[PDB]
DNA sequence: GGGACAAAGGGCTTTCAGAGGAAACCCATCCG
DNA sequence: TTAAATAGGGAAGATAAGCAAAGGGTTGACGAAAGCCCTTTGTCCC
RNA sequence: UUAAAGAGUCAACCCUUUGCUUAUCUUCCCUAUUUAAAU
């Protein structure tokens, strides 16, 4: 809770919507902090925690029945019935305006940061999406609790997301409770064996499913704690925030 | 009149939706990147050019041109690194298909 | 200034191929529009490209047919290429339909 | 590195229970397509189509403080 | 061609439509003066043809 | 030249199966 | 180019009658996993 | 970081008819006074 740096304003075309098969909307906070994991891994600064608010977002489409995208041929299998409408398989499509807060660990100076974070947005992406534009980055400084209402106000206007918890499952606590779910997660089944096909030979491979939790959708400047609004990689594959579950 | 882009949903209270953004009328990306890669000239006739595909093809007027007949992406993919090289027109036309993304596989 | 959508409703006959006995009844449909205002006589349309360039890197898989592909290629003039791809931009191809009807299109990159 | 795959157990329940409780802010998918028997057995039974989430999250109007 | 507010519709199944002819004239023979007019007209007229 | 295997490609294809169903939500502050 | 000082109490707000009928709501394209046959290429045997 | 990839396109006559209408009391009451040389 020391340094931290604002991006707001960004515009993201073509977000991947689907993020489970009974998810379509927003993005996980996993992919916010394998973004920010990315980020660290390229430039060489650690970061410790994501925090992301929406300003607008949009699926593809109308009320129901989002949309289908036309495909197009592109194995090594086809080329005498290759010439009309391949098959579908269905993958939505979403516009949406976000900001991004991160939490930096570096002290070596103050503007240089601005420039190295500035390089790696312009070549990065959201969800697979295309960034069209963002605002210039600017870093705000903690020293204690009582400060850090300043830097969480210095993220109007967006909606952040809170986490509540689950209490049953998602399908009874949504219709109950009147809440969201969101992938938190991943639980292993079992491990790949065969390593011929994987992306790398040295990592070792799982076959996962994801773990649903519900959350909630906040107006920055009714955070009672801003700790509650930072997520970060957890224990056993999990993604949880510094605050716990959030109380009014 | 002008033109946006058009979208395929399942069918709903209307009959023709077009493609916006809070309100105001836009065109999808796709569409804008799709024009671009019009180059398509290498091939023995067809003037006019197409965008360059795998197995290069226009869907909407039904014919698929760079068929079976030894001029293909994967062919010569296959041919440039199997020793003989190939003419200036298919590495300018491999490369091109290269710059364009896609997952080849089977 | 904006140009909205707005949805309109419209009536007409059924004229479908290999049914004639079912001709004489309407048709009703409820479709979306857009054109300009009766003061303006001018469409903008703007927007971004980018261009990147690491090319010769596969994203999945490929250790030797990869790299014997990248040695096999790179001998090719991009220049070609890159004079067709700013063409299809500056002489505009990127716009559609909108094209007809037009007397003069100008272009600012 | 993960490969993430789907659950069979949570689509087929989450729609039986929730056709019945009147949540009116789901999407609809339908799987396979023209010949939907080829994929799974419960899409072609289920073929009136999967229930997803629609998690879209509030949007901060324009015009005005927020 | 239909008149729905008079309830009838002219050129009906008596071999006088717009795919009668149109497929007839590729299919060998062609047309007259007036029915080439007719299918100009016709065409320069949008629509769809097919199925 | 004949037999076997694999891969690629096309075509003769063609085998396989099957009518549910009902409705517009979340939410009011910094700054010049 | 002025100092102060106040600005009404009471009553009360109508009822009845009726809101039309008829006709129509489009088509075309978006499959996987095999069986068989033929051809070509390559390997091995005779 | 459910990473990597993808043209929705084309076409349309909403027409026809019409009586809103009858009645009515806003009444009473009242202290605006007190000065000073033209800059």
């Amino acid at each position: 809770m020391r340094k931290f740096i604002i991006v707001k304003n960004v515009k993201v075309d073509g977000i991947n919507a689907k993020s489970s098969d009974i998810t379509v909307g927003m993005p996980p906070a996993t992919t916010f902090c394998g973004l920010g994991e990315t980020m660290s891994i390229k430039t060489g600064i650690v970061v410790k925690a994501v925090s992301y608010g929406s300003v607008k977002f949009e699926v593809r489409g109308s009320r129901f029945n989002t949309s289908v995208t036309k495909f197009a041929w592109q194995d090594r299998g086809n080329g005498g019935k290759a010439n009309n409408n391949s098959p579908i398989q269905p993958k939505p499509l979403a516009d949406g305006v976000f900001t991004l807060c991160f939490e930096v660990e570096w002290e070596d100076c103050a503007e240089v940061l601005v420039d190295k974070v500035t390089n790696f947005i312009n070549t990065a992406r959201i969800a697979g999406g295309t960034i069209a534009s963002f605002n210039k980055p600017f870093v705000k400084v903690a020293k204690d609790a009582e400060e850090l209402a300043s830097v969480k106000n210095a993220m109007m206007p967006c909606y952040v997301v809170v986490d509540c918890g689950v209490e049953v499952n998602i399908f009874e606590d949504a219709v109950n409770r009147k809440l969201q779910p969101m992938v938190n997660g991943y639980k292993k089944l079992e491990k790949i064996v065969d390593n011929k096909h994987m992306r790398d030979k040295f990592t070792p491979a799982y076959l996962a499913t994801p773990t649903y939790t519900m959350i909630g959708y906040k107006m920055v400047s009714n955070v009672d704690n801003f700790d509650q609004a930072l997520w970060q990689y957890g224990e056993n594959t999990k993604v949880k925030t510094i605050g716990g579950i959030y109380n009014d | 009149e002008v033109f946006p882009s058009q979208e395929f949903v399942e069918n709903s209270k209307l009959s023709k939706q077009l493609f916006d953004l809070n309100g105001q009328a836009a065109m999808h990306d796709q569409k804008i990147g799709n024009a671009i890669r019009t180059i398509d000239t290498w091939y023995e006739d067809a003037t006019t050019p197409i965008a360059v595909e795998p197995y290069g093809s226009v869907v909407r007027n039904g014919v698929a041109y760079r068929a079976g007949n030894k001029t293909d992406l994967f062919t010569l993919m296959d041919g440039a690194v199997n020793g003989k090289s190939l003419t200036e027109e298919d590495q300018m036309f491999v490369t091109a298909n290269l710059i364009r993304g896609g997952v080849f596989g089977g | 200034t904006a140009v909205m959508v707005g949805t309109k409703t419209v009536a007409g006959t059924q004229s479908v191929r290999g049914n004639p006995n079912d001709a004489d009844k309407g048709n009703i449909q409820t479709v979306n529009f857009a054109n300009l205002p009766h003061n303006k006589n001018t469409l903008l349309v703007k927007y971004n490209v980018k261009f990147v360039g690491d090319v010769f890197k596969a994203e999945l898989g490929g250790g030797e047919y990869s790299n014997t592909l990248q040695t096999a290629l790179e001998n090719t003039d991009f220049g070609t290429l890159a004079y067709r791809y700013v063409y299809n931009i500056a002489a505009g191809r990127t716009l559609w339909r909108n094209r007809v009807g037009a007397e003069s299109i100008e272009t600012v990159i | 590195i993960l490969v993430p795959i789907g659950n069979a157990h949570n689509l087929i329940s989450g729609t039986e229970y929730l056709w019945e409780h009147k949540y009116y802010n789901t999407f609809t998918q339908k799987l396979g397509g023209s010949n939907p028997q080829n994929c799974t057995h419960a899409c072609n039974k289920m073929r009136g189509g999967f229930k997803q989430f629609n998690c879209t999250p509030p949007q901060v109007e324009d015009n005005y403080n927020a």
